[PDB]
């Protein structure tokens, strides 16, 4: 399988569009975070669907697929978030009917630092120009990356990916020397996008034992395996 | 199992 | 600068070892943490010499120098104990003296999982065959890439360093594809790191709170942040 | 503090 046909694959992996539902509203402590966890929960539902249909995922040992997603949700949810925030500086939209700024994660206390995170990566990702099918590769190499018979499938898999984002960076037509540069600030860039990560899941938890945000079964299950 | 459940069914 | 200057000033620049005898008796959860505790900390020392060697470094605002230390450090000491460790494998070579094995991280409840993954980790880039250039890059970009116009300035210090990088790889011969393919798989390692230097420093926090060592001057000052 | 110590009065 080509590198080109490879990422045809991870595009017809993606998942759908999602909302939550809402009714346009000035969002007050309590809708922000039902919004962002009642989101979190679907896209967690769709994002194993599209593990599922990158090719090979499905042949890893049960175990490692699980442990592969336990591992690396978060990162995989903010590297979605900031793909689609990139084109509109100054927000981060988790949805059509949630779109969120600044003066609005003031209003939970120790979200703002999470968002300004989020902001200034997706800000980082947008100074590249980053494309499509780099989100793609990307997004997939977190899922394979996130490793902490079957680990050789892994390893293959991932090497797949990787060879994949850099004939993505070759077909752009730059010189040599800046698809290497290019091909290193990308990678550079998930340590910050692992970072906003590790933040939103510490918040979470501190919410969930705190009972302010009603965690949905599947949201619940991933994080307390997670953290476990 | 939830996650295990998704990852077996389609 | 020039990528190989930058190389040749970064070699330069490579902290002298810290020595750290191992304890007497067999270790004890309190003697094991005071013993990785007093090298962490004579490590640290060595590690803001290290930093102002780094070309452009010191032109950086001093509260973005704070700033880019406070949040990297342990990864910059775990990328060391494992490039040390890169030739005696299933070892972790603390220091010359300080030898540990992955089963005595038993005697500190939570360690072993540590000394686990920055074994792996170690085997991995043993794996890769890393090369003393390409760690000296890396380590480099450890401590410039923990961004976590002095910042056009970052940007400009990274790029330098990732621009070595390319030159040492672009240096062992490999075919271009595989230039490119060695270049991610030794920036992917960055996240395994970071991973371990976020569990130690986790695991770090919380043996201060219970006073099961003591934990001031420098690396305490580094741990609150 | 310390660290402020050593990267600019060292
Ligand atoms: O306690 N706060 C928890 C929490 C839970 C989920 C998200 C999130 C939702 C959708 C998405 O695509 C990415 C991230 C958060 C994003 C930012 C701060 C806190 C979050
Ligand atoms: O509580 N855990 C404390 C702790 C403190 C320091 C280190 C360390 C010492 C020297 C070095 O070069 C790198 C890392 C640790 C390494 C592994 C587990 C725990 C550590």
């Amino acid at each position: 399988l080509s590198p080109e046909q490879l990422v045809l694959t991870l595009l017809e992996a993606e998942p759908p569009h999602v909302l939550i539902s809402r009714p346009s509203a000035p969002f007050t402590e309590a809708s922000m975070m039902m919004s962002l966890t009642k989101l979190a929960d679907k896209e967690l539902v769709h994002m194993i669907s599209w593990a599922k249909k990158i090719p090979g995922f499905v042949e890893l040992s049960l175990f490692d697929q699980v442990r592969l997603l336990e591992s690396c949700w978060m990162e995989v949810l903010m590297m979605g978030l900031m793909w689609r925030s990139i084109d509109h500086p100054g927000k981060l939209i988790f949805a059509p009917d949630l779109v969120l700024d600044r003066d609005e994660g003031k209003c939970v206390e120790g979200i703002l630092e999470i968002f300004d995170m989020l902001l200034a990566t997706t800000s980082r990702f947008r100074e590249l120009k980053l494309q499509h099918k780099e989100y793609l590769c990307v997004k997939a190499m977190i899922l394979l990356n996130s490793s902490m018979d079957s680990s050789r499938k892994l390893a293959h898999l991932l090497n797949a990916v990787t060879d994949a984002l850099v004939w993505v960076i070759a077909k752009s037509g730059i010189s040599s020397q800046q698809q290497s540069m290019r091909l290193a600030n990308l990678l550079m860039l998930l340590s910050h996008v692992r970072h906003a990560s590790n933040k939103g899941m510490e918040h979470l938890l501190n919410m969930k034992c705190k009972n302010v945000v009603p965690v949905y079964d599947l949201l619940l299950e991933m994080l307390n395996a997670h953290v476990l | 199992h939830k996650l295990v459940q998704l990852l077996t069914t389609t």
